[PDB]
């Protein structure tokens, strides 16, 4: 019944609240000039950056910048794999496919929440406590540079959609239950638990954004522009993995990165 | 083989 996809609807939404400590809500919040603690510290140059340190030595900007993304990527994989275990039917799976689904799925998820803390002008850092432009994220050295570039104008097209929590909790769910991602040992339990959420999603959507029509297909088609971001990201770390002094890849970014498309 | 990733699954 209708029912049953409302209570999973709802068992993701809590399980995503308790999982994500910065929810898409207080994002928007802290971006708007809404709430009320303080307004982030800005980071748009140098000189910010380093002043942002003392607030929020021996290596290159673009280096450290690229370094705190590797330490919050880290606990971001975390925060999906905790959200993940929560999803009906995925901790009966085999250990090898939920694996899989976890090494493809965490980029993408972790892409499409970055939209979440994002505007056209730059983004939210440090569970809200900074913001760093674009254009200063733009700046970098090559190959630095344009790291951040094909996010922020996912982000922007994405957020035009105007979900939110409830719709990305459900949405997040499905990214990871998907059946075509390399290697699966056994599809068939995945793709039918991914029905049901999909069947989940399409109902939340009818009736959290009643007055938007086709919003389940304009976001079906976001899933896919996701896996251009994610090779496209790929590639781009490949390069730098090749010409940087030194790499320092944290082991579990290691793990993920290994064999993926 | 993927470790972290295991331990992180089982807990
Ligand atoms: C798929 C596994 C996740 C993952 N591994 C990453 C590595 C190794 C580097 C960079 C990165 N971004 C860069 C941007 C510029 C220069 C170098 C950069 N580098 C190396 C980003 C990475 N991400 C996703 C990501 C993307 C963006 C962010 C992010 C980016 C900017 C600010 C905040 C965040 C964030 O999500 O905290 C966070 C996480």
């Amino acid at each position: 019944e209708s029912a049953d996809l409302r209570a999973l609807a709802k068992h993701l939404y809590d399980s995503y609240i308790k999982s994500f400590p910065l929810t898409k809500a207080k994002a928007r919040a802290i971006l708007t000039g809404k709430t009320t603690d303080k307004s982030p510290f800005v980071i748009y140059d140098m000189n910010s950056l380093m002043m942002g340190e003392d607030k929020i030595q021996s290596k290159e900007v673009a280096i450290r910048i690229f370094q705190g993304c590797q330490f919050r990527s880290v606990e971001a994989v975390q925060e999906i794999t905790e959200y993940a275990k929560s999803i009906p039917g995925f901790v009966n799976l085999d250990l090898n496919d939920q694996v899989t689904l976890l090494k493809y799925g965490v980029h993408e998820i972790i892409y499409t929440m970055l939209a979440s803390l994002m505007n056209k002008d730059g983004v939210l850092i440090s569970e809200g406590q900074g913001f760093m432009t674009r254009e200063f994220l733009k700046s970098l050295r090559k190959p630095f540079g344009d790291f951040m570039e094909p996010k922020f104008e996912f982000a922007v097209k994405f957020n035009a959609l105007e979900l939110d929590d409830s719709d990305l909790a459900i949405f997040i769910a499905v990214i990871i239950l998907s059946g075509d991602r390399p290697g699966l040992l056994n599809v068939k339990p995945i793709e039918d638990i991914q029905d049901n959420l999909l069947q989940a999603l399409e109902l939340q959507l009818k009736l959290n954004h009643p007055e938007s029509s086709q919003l389940f297909a304009k976001l079906l088609q976001k899933m896919t522009d996701l896996r251009q971001i994610v090779t496209e990201h790929v590639q781009l770390l490949q390069v730098i993995k090749k010409t940087e002094t030194d790499m320092s890849l944290h082991p579990l970014l290691q793990e993920i990165y290994k064999d993926l498309y | 083989r993927h470790k972290i990733l295991h331990r992180l699954l089982q807990e």
